[PDB]
């Protein structure tokens, strides 16, 4: 067993960087917060409730949101957010959101490449 | 009818605001019972840039302290001025932060920082008008620097007009208490050039070094060093809470000391610092002040402004005094050292006034410069920041609070282009 | 709020903890019977509502000898009877006995204990393991139990108190098998390893304290002081507090990389105290000597990588950045060039208590030196021979093999160890 | 300066075939000063080389980490620069047919990568809100322009000065001093996030796109708002002004590229070959031909 850490040090994994597509899809809606970080932009959720309150203005409000970073106002937003998701019929899968609130590395990419996917006329990235 | 909202953050935060306010409470003549007992009618006029009126007679601080350990707020508390503060703004945690950025930053941090808000939140509203905040913490710790970098860059979200001043105890050049100092100062001094508007660079190593050559003390606690820090963060705000000749509130230092957004760091000092010995062979005059101001050994940091060239300095003088005898002291020193003076501004002092001295002194000055010598300290930080990163040692730590390795070298660029602006400015040439 | 768990595995880790608690009550003021005459002592002890107090111990081990010497002694009042553990059979120096037959039983019911001691505690800061490497009750149930802990408590820091065979003197035979196996266990578990020898602190007793006849009690006592020295910025405020998860922090540059030498001093009797002025810059260069180590393994061999110093007593920053000055400062000993700083200083306002019936005298000073060094390595060279001289007639291995082991384990401690040498080789090197 | 090259045709359609040779979509186009050449960044991790007039690959230079956004030529060609998602700046020799030097100090996507005019320092305008100018010579990055609260989405030197206009996503266009390291001026007006800008080839006129399909031309002499040209709802992308000529060849995520007259913001042509979108377009160093290059996997040249 030839191991690659650094006597037990793991470098973190590099992440995709997204996609042109979606990125300048999220800046031409037009967002309070700018996507500097992936990880910790989308990691509160609130820029994901932007987004879903730009595409169904009505039922979704951004006074429900607070941009906190405590465990409990990142799960009471997530929660919200799904159980909207859930009434709408969009998956916003919880293995992705568990992973976006935790942090965890491409888990931020991976739900917001599947928001351009339920939002943009489901149009796909093209990728090899 | 300008408040002002503290923040202490942090073991060292924790005490400096602890002795800050003892100072501050005596100079308005405020008893650790919150009842007034100063016999002056000015110690009372402007109260309310720092306390609050309780529903007796009592003063409470307008002071928050957030850790992420109970000891240090317990012994803040027991203190001889502890029952001053409001039990409420002791917004403390249970696992403390192991010298860790990422933990007081990200992991442990984030969970009490919505109290800390909270808190901040609850007594900014209460305030009139709010001329900004100020905290005081220790760049090189996990709580302090971590939660007070992430605070800031809160309370900069939530009021980005309103003023930001800093006390940021950098880690020392020489001796280094802890082994990630220089992670945490890298991580920290990133967040705050972005974020804080004004920002007081301290060393511990140079509050030695002032304390055992002017003040010629033998065993100098930690509680001298808060002491002398105290004596600057009243200085710098005493022009709020006094009246003044020629008065100047914290913006309008800022925007006379603050040539380019980025150049907001500070070294800072305060005058008169006698030892006992010598206090009868001193003679109080303003060219006594100003010449133990523009010393190099009086300044609280480590970096020498001999090294760089003064971009501005603000001199704070209290007590009554001439506005000929300061004026023409600040203009003999810039004309005697034009060298160590930028040349494309023509005036590189903001001189203040108060009438009001501290208590004791007949005369006092808090001395304020903006001067490219501050490179070098980032530099030697860098230095290290550099040595470690290349072998990523104790950068496991780090890592497993989920913090990107790319992090660590963001900070460091930052650091880098501040550096450079520093050095940019320092040769400049004009035309 | 401070609680921290101890527990003792082994004949060496039961009479470790003797002197440990009884240090710690006469720190406290805690009388024998078990209860004293606030809140410091969380750390060590949880108070009921009689006011008694009991010890968050857990005294394990498979012979009923050493545990019904506790039972029997002065300390019978205070302990927990169900804390102290014992078995039926010893484990005879036989790792295999230890780690595969007798011990589990007697593991079960220690995670039992361990699992209502830690329910009692509001925070824990983590274990302190203390047990003898070469020994099968030591090394192979105590190998157990922290997998077990690292298993189902995940993150808490754990510390073990290890002690190796010394290079040259031992008193068993099969110590290089059962120390090769417990390492080879300890080193994916503890989290931060403190290596113990025998030979050098007889030596230290022998040159500081002038005892020609150095015993365990003595050994055991050194080591208390230099526990209660480690936890005392736990329990006592003082400027520049220093924790168990700091010590992580800001020792363990790499996870693999976390075994430490420790190093008393002043380690004075009172007939040669107040004959030096014990200052603290001569405090810490008699912490930095090679021959205050309690390894016999020399620092000069290899580099400095971290040093965290503990102060007890009326000691001043001002004094103590001094004294690192001149250590940095000072040629012979060398630090590594990714580590500029490589120092962690911590201060507490509590003077060490003297033992009476100790040998240690009433000093208003004290420094506890925790280093990381890959001079350290060495040790692990000594046990890599010795280990393979045996191995290769494979000696003593039927007894290993008769509770239920293969050759395959002996084969990949001895590789783990060999791997464990190559790391330390390369942080070592530029 | 006074030198009249009239570049009237622009309604004239494709020529050449449609060069399919890049297996994702093409990012941006970059043409060689000397010969005609035209190095295509796609979002395949690699650039591509091609010779136009025989749609012939001369090179194919690969090991960005991710998607390649931007990609300039020195003045004489002596190297290439491209910047990608991977937030490394790299600079490849055409001689040794490696990449030169990486700078990382961005830490997120370079959206747009130019050179000076001289050519020995390089803005690189990523997602990290900065610019930074790298030093060739030095290695290292001597200063960083600041300023922007969204994303700097294009980056354009004007044509021979230190000034440089970027694009941000703030709805802002910060023309910036390379030499002083500041903000000289800062053009309003756009409703939305600012993909492209572009200058005028004698730097009167300065045109920025807009995400709602709003290109915005601006007097750069005058700092006022000259043109409002008012496309479909879908973005803008890129574009570029013809060489000494009153038409402005707008990019779309419509699929067709546009050309508007600057004089009046009227339509002139409207070439579709494109079938989804065009990510950017330019024109040839002599005017003889555009090429577009779109979200088809494809760079076509027209006229
Ligand atoms: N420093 C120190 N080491 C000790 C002391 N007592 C025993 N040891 C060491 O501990 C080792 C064996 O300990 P144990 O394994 O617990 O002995 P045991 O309780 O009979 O258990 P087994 O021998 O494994 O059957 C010996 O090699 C000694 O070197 C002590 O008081 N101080
Ligand atoms: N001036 C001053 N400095 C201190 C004091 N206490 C600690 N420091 C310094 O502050 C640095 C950071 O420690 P600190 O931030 O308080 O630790 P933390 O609370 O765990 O983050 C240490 O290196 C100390 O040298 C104090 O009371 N006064």
């Amino acid at each position: 067993q030839e191991d690659t850490t650094l006597f037990g040090y793991e470098s973190p994994p590099d992440t995709p960087a997204l996609h042109r597509d979606v990125l300048k899809w999220v800046q031409g809606l037009d967002l309070s917060q700018s996507l500097k970080n992936c990880r910790r932009d989308v990691a509160n959720g609130f820029l994901v409730a932007e987004i879903f309150s730009r595409y169904f203005p009505a039922d979704i409000q951004m006074h429900s949101f607070a941009n906190a970073a405590s465990s409990h106002f990142k799960r009471d937003n997530w929660t919200q957010l799904q159980a909207f998701c859930g009434r709408q019929g969009i998956n916003l899968p919880g293995d992705l959101v568990e992973g976006c609130v935790q942090g965890v590395h491409g888990a931020a990419i991976a739900l917001l490449e599947h928001l351009y996917e339920a939002f943009t006329g489901k149009k796909v990235p093209r990728l090899k | 009818m300008r408040e002002i909202v503290h923040i202490q953050g942090g073991q060292c935060g924790n005490q400096i605001g602890a002795k800050f306010w003892e100072v501050v409470s005596d100079e308005h003549g405020i008893d650790p019972t919150g009842t007034y007992h100063g016999d002056s009618d000015l110690q009372l006029e402007r109260i309310n840039v720092y306390f609050n009126e309780a529903t007796g007679g009592r003063y409470v601080p307008r002071a928050i302290l957030m850790d992420l350990e109970p000891g240090t707020m317990d012994s803040v508390r027991s203190g001889p001025y502890g029952q001053i503060f409001r039990p409420d703004n002791f917004v403390f945690g249970q696992t403390g932060a192991g010298n860790n950025w990422a933990k007081g930053h990200y992991t442990e941090g984030a969970e009490l920082i919505d109290s800390v808000l909270d808190v901040v939140r609850k007594e900014a509203e209460s305030c009139d008008c709010l001329q900004g905040f100020q905290v005081c913490h220790s760049l090189g710790g996990g709580t302090g620097s971590g939660m007070g970098t992430l605070l800031i860059s809160k309370i900069r979200e939530e009021y980005p007009d309103r003023m930001m001043l800093t006390f940021s105890v950098v880690p020392s050049p020489k001796v280094s208490d802890t082994v990630v100092e220089p992670y945490n100062a890298t991580l920290s001094v990133h967040q705050l050039v972005e974020n804080a508007d004004e920002c007081m660079v301290l060393d511990n190593e140079a509050l030695y070094d002032i304390c055992f050559r002017t003040l010629k003390l033998t065993t100098p606690t930690f509680g001298d060093l808060n002491h002398l820090i105290s004596a600057v963060m009243s200085g710098i705000t005493c022009c709020l809470r006094f009246p003044g000749q020629l008065n100047a509130d914290l913006r309008k230092l800022a925007v006379n000391l603050i040539p380019f957004p980025r150049l907001h760091f500070f070294m800072v000092g305060f005058t008169p610092l006698t030892s006992r010995g010598s206090q009868q062979y001193r003679a109080l005059t303003v060219p006594e002040l100003t010449q133990q101001m523009w010393d190099a050994k009086n300044m609280m940091c480590a970096a020498d402004p001999r090294h760089g060239r003064y971009l501005t300095a603000s001199a704070l003088f209290r007590g009554r005094m001439s506005t000929k005898e300061v004026d023409e002291q600040m203009l003999n020193v810039q004309n005697k050292n034009s060298s160590y003076f930028v040349e494309w501004i023509p005036n590189n002092v903001k001189s203040s006034v108060c009438d009001i001295p501290p208590k004791g002194l007949k005369m006092s000055a808090t001395f304020i410069g903006n001067s490219t010598a501050i490179q070098e300290m980032f530099k030697r930080v860098s230095e290290q920041f550099t040595a470690m990163f290349r072998r990523k040692a104790f950068l496991h730590w780090y890592t497993g609070e989920g913090m990107d390795e790319m992090e660590f070298t963001e900070a460091e660029s930052n650091m880098n282009d501040l550096v450079s602006e520093y050095q940019q400015y320092q040769d400049a040439s004009a035309e | 709020m401070r609680e921290v768990i101890s527990i003792h595995i082994g004949q060496a880790g039961i009479q470790v903890g003797n002197a440990c608690w009884e240090l710690y009550c006469l720190e406290h003021g805690i009388q024998p019977d078990g209860q004293m005459p606030d809140d410091a002592f969380n750390t060590f002890f949880s108070e009921t509502g009689a006011g008694k107090h009991v010890p968050r111990c857990i005294f394990l081990d498979l012979e009923p000898t050493v545990v019904d010497e506790v039972r029997t002694g002065t300390y019978r009042q205070l302990f927990h009877p169900e804390q102290l553990i014992s078995g039926k059979e010893d484990a005879a120096n036989n790792f295999a006995r230890g780690h595969y037959t007798i011990g589990k039983e007697i593991v079960d019911l220690a995670l039992d204990r361990i699992r209502k001691l830690a329910d009692n505690c509001t925070g824990l800061q983590g274990f302190l393991v203390f047990n003898a490497v070469g020994g099968g009750t030591g090394s192979g149930l105590g190998s157990l139990l922290l997998e077990r802990l690292s298993v189902d408590y995940g993150k808490k820091s754990k510390l073990g108190f290890t002690v190796y065979p010394s290079p040259q003197v031992s008193t068993a035979v099969v110590e290089p098998y059962n120390s090769v196996l417990s390492t080879h266990s300890l080193l994916e578990h503890t989290d931060v390893a403190v290596m113990l020898d025998n030979e050098a602190i007889y030596d230290i007793c022998r040159r500081s304290l002038d005892i020609e006849r150095p015993t365990y009690t003595n050994l055991n006592r050194l080591i208390a002081q230099v526990i209660s020295s480690l936890t005392a910025s736990l329990r006592f405020d003082g400027a520049l507090n220093v924790d168990i998860t700091e010590f992580q922090t800001n020792l363990v540059p790499y996870p693999r990389i976390h075994f430490m030498l420790s190093s008393y001093a002043p380690i004075i009797s009172a007939e040669k105290a107040y004959h030096e002025q014990l200052s603290v810059a001569e405090i810490t260069n008699a912490a930095f000597e090679p021959a205050s180590m309690m390894v016999k393994c020399d620092p000069r061999h290899g580099k400095y990588m971290a040093c965290c110093l503990m102060y007890r007593g009326d000691v001043v920053p001002k004094d103590v950045n001094a004294s690192v000055a001149t250590i940095k400062t000072k040629r012979t000993i060398q630090f590594v060039d990714w580590c500029p700083t490589g120092f962690k200083c911590g201060i507490n306002y509590q003077p060490p208590t003297v033992v009476p019936g100790g040998d240690l005298a009433k000093v208003q000073r004290a420094v506890c030196m925790i280093s990381n060094s890959t001079a350290i390595g060495e040790i692990f060279s000594r046990l890599d021979h010795k280990f393979d001289l045996m191995y290769a007639k494979r000696a003593f291995v039927h007894w290993y093999v008769g509770e239920g082991m293969e050759e395959g384990e002996f084969s990949e401690a001895r590789e783990d160890l060999a791997a464990l040498e190559k790391d330390f080789e390369e942080v070592g090197a530029e | 300066a006074d030198l009249e090259f009239p570049a009237a045709p622009v309604k004239m359609l494709s020529l050449n075939k449609t060069f399919k040779g890049h297996l994702l979509s093409v990012a941006n186009l970059a043409l060689h000063p000397t010969k005609p050449i035209l190095v295509t960044a796609s979002d395949d991790k690699t650039w591509k080389m091609w010779h136009m007039p025989g749609g012939d690959l001369i090179m194919c230079g690969e090991g960005h980490k991710d998607w390649v956004a931007g990609v300039d030529f020195h003045p004489a060609g002596t190297c290439l620069a491209s910047g990608g998602g991977d937030s490394a700046v790299k600079i490849w020799d055409f001689e040794k047919q490696r990449c030169v030097t990486t700078f990382t100090d961005h830490k997120q996507a370079i959206w747009s990568v130019r050179f000076h005019h001289l050519g020995e320092v390089v803005a690189s305008g990523s997602l990290d809100h900065t610019v930074r100018l790298w030093d060739l010579p030095a290695g290292k990055c001597r200063m960083a322009l600041r300023g922007h609260v969204d994303s700097v989405n294009d980056l354009a030197w004007q044509p021979f000065s230190s000034s440089l206009a970027t694009a941000s996503s703030d709805k802002t266009v910060s023309v910036w001093d390379a030499r002083a390291g500041l903000c000289t001026q800062t053009y309003y007006g756009h409703q939305n996030s600012c993909n492209g800008v572009s200058f005028n080839i004698l730097g009167t006129q300065l045109a920025s796109t807009d995400a709602d399909g709003v290109v915005k031309l601006w007097d750069t002499r005058m700092t006022a708002e000259v043109a409002t040209i008012n496309t479909g709802k879908h973005p803008a992308n890129k574009s570029c002004f013809d060489r000494s000529g009153q038409v402005l060849a707008v990019a779309c995520d419509d699929g067709k590229v546009k050309a508007y007259s600057t004089t009046d913001g009227v339509l002139q042509a409207e070439l579709a070959g494109h079938e989804d979108a065009v990510q950017a377009v330019l024109f040839d160093p002599a005017g003889q031909y555009l090429v577009s290059c779109g979200s088809d996997n494809t760079f076509r040249l027209w006229s």
